[PDB]
């Protein structure tokens, strides 16, 4: 009866931008959102989840790390009172096409498709 | 407190009165970059990232800059290394502690499943000593868990690496001539291709002699801080923190509840299941089963040896109380998850244990008692027909004394940690 629900993905053009969002709901009082790390992962097209890439990580320490290919283009953030996480994705490239997942602690969103259409 | 050999060590990097400094007689200067994380619960625990400003530099006093053909020396520290999860880490040796400059000196480096010591003279004669650990393993003693590293160097014979107070490997260094190390020591991930890689490190020391095995074992015991309970990763066990349970006697099961209330019971359910990334890791899933939460019966949230406690259990997003009716003939007392307001006169107070009165350590963590300090028994399990029900039993208490071996009452508390990520099952 707990869930991570993702939104904000879909289709975009190269050079364009999207913002993914993720919301943690239903969690009992034992669950402290502020104590949990928020991650965004993505699954490369044509590969299984074993090929998942860690796109961005925002731990409680606040020291953020990014996948090399998205440095300077993507920005991760979090809202502890709203129990939300965000992935701002700028200057998109065809190779950014993937299913993206929000991960908070040991909990996961279902995945959101992002598709970047070339010219 | 700290051992004499620590108090007289030539570099003794510790957190003191709100800063990380050298406690040695030499008081070497420490420069700390802007992206170094100090664990708020235990500020001696230092996290270093794959970022340029995540570094600590020691400016060695001239008197202890290594320049010799004969002087023996050693280093000790604890390290916690997150599980490798990207194929980019497979064949990627990266330095983490650097005292190698202009082709001579020493360094500690890491690679996939490896801790490496490198020593080199001014003629560039080199020796390497390595500790290897696997990521293809059900339950690892090493992956993402605090381990104690000790490296000793005897200029007339061998360099040795120890892990957790025990000798792993050794290699001859007697062919090495003059070793002239760096004027500085840089703690920094250097040449790591995994942009998310980090390490935790604590209690770094340098010694101007070859530590013997007794000294190393003593350092290990002392720095283990055995009066404080630990979680699976080796951090301090805490109150009000969700832990997944792992029974060391039967690791291939997780804790579940058939039904809540005194008519239901806690049991180990299997199989636990695995997590895998081909060619990178294959392990038991750790984040499984009903979470235990440790509840106060000191204001710092750290769980200490002999602390009396209640155990809460999370079932279907709700907290319940571990309890039992101990008034029956059977020595094994089946544990149930009760509605907290409805526990009544049932037995529920648990004494947390890390070691006994003589200082001997044991993995049996939970000794259930009545309300007047009388033993009911350590919490473990017992097979009833086909069902491994959670149980409190004084048989355990009698076994703890005679032998040091793993028992049904041996548990690990596993909190969710950045160095061990699992895809959802």
């Amino acid at each position: 009866q707990v869930q991570l629900v993702e939104s904000g993905g879909g289709l975009a053009q190269p050079g364009g931008s999207l913002r993914l969002s993720c919301e943690a709901s239903g969690f009992g009082t034992w669950f402290r959102f502020d104590e949990n790390t928020v991650n965004w992962y993505r699954q490369p097209p044509g590969k299984s989840r074993e090929f998942d890439e860690l796109v961005a990580r925002y731990p409680k320490s606040g020291i953020v790390t990014y996948l090399d290919s998205v440095k300077g283009r993507f920005t991760i953030s979090r809202d502890n009172a709203k129990k939300m996480a965000f992935l701002q994705m700028d200057n998109l490239k065809p190779e950014d096409t993937a299913v993206y997942y929000c991960n908070v602690g040991e909990f996961w969103g279902q995945g959101t498709q992002v598709t970047i259409s070339s010219e | 407190g700290p051992m004499n050999i620590i108090n007289t060590s030539i570099l003794n990097l510790r957190y003191e009165s709100n800063h990380l400094i050298d406690l040695s007689r030499y008081a070497s200067k420490i420069n700390i970059g802007s992206k170094v994380n100090f664990d708020p619960i235990d500020k001696n625990q230092i996290q270093l990232f794959n970022l340029e400003s995540s570094k600590i530099e020691v400016i060695l006093k001239n008197a202890i800059v290594y320049n010799s053909m004969y002087e023996n020396f050693s280093t000790s520290f604890w390290i916690r290394i997150p599980k490798y999860f990207n194929s980019i880490s497979l064949n990627n040796e990266y330095t983490i502690i650097n005292c190698m400059e202009n082709n001579s000196g020493w360094k500690v480096s890491l690679n996939y499943g490896e801790i490496i010591w490198t020593l080199q003279d001014t003629q560039e004669i080199k020796q390497r000593v390595v500790f290897k650990y696997s990521q293809m393993i059900n339950i690892s003693d090493y992956i993402n868990r605090w381990i104690f590293v000790t490296i000793t160097n005897n200029r007339l014979n061998n360099s040795k690496i120890y892990i957790n107070g025990r000798l792993i490997d050794q290699k001859p260094i007697s062919n090495l001539g003059n070793i002239h190390a760096s004027n500085n020591i840089m703690f920094k991930l250097d040449g790591c291709r995994d942009t998310h890689r980090y390490i935790w490190i604590k209690y770094f020391n340098l010694f101007d002699k070859e530590l013997n095995e007794k000294e190393i074992k003593d350092l290990y015991d002392n720095q283990s801080n055995s009066g404080i309970l630990k979680d699976f990763w080796g951090d301090y066990l805490q109150y009000d923190k969700p832990y997944y349970m792992l029974n060391l006697y039967d690791p291939n099961k997780y804790v579940d509840v058939n039904n809540v209330g005194i008519r239901g019971y806690m049991y180990l359910k299997g199989p636990r299941g695995s997590v895998m990334t081909t060619n990178i890791y294959l392990n038991s899933s750790l984040y499984r089963g009903a979470k235990f939460i440790i509840k106060k019966y000191n204001k710092d949230n750290i769980v200490r040896n002999n602390d009396r406690v209640y155990i809460n259990v999370v079932v279907k997003n709700k907290e319940y109380r571990l309890a039992t009716n101990a008034s029956q003939a059977g020595v094994e007392k089946i544990l149930s998850a009760l509605e907290i307001p409805d526990v009544g006169n049932l037995s529920q107070v648990v004494v947390m244990k890390s070691k006994n009165d003589q200082g001997i350590t044991n993995k049996c963590k939970m000794n259930l008692q009545d309300n007047n300090g009388n033993d009911i028994g350590f919490i473990g399990f017992h097979q009833f027909n086909n069902i491994a029900k959670l149980v409190a039993s004084n048989w355990y208490n009698r076994q703890i004394e005679r032998s040091s071996r793993t028992l049904g009452c041996s548990w690990e508390f596993i909190p969710v940690d950045d160095g061990w990520g699992e895809r959802p099952l």
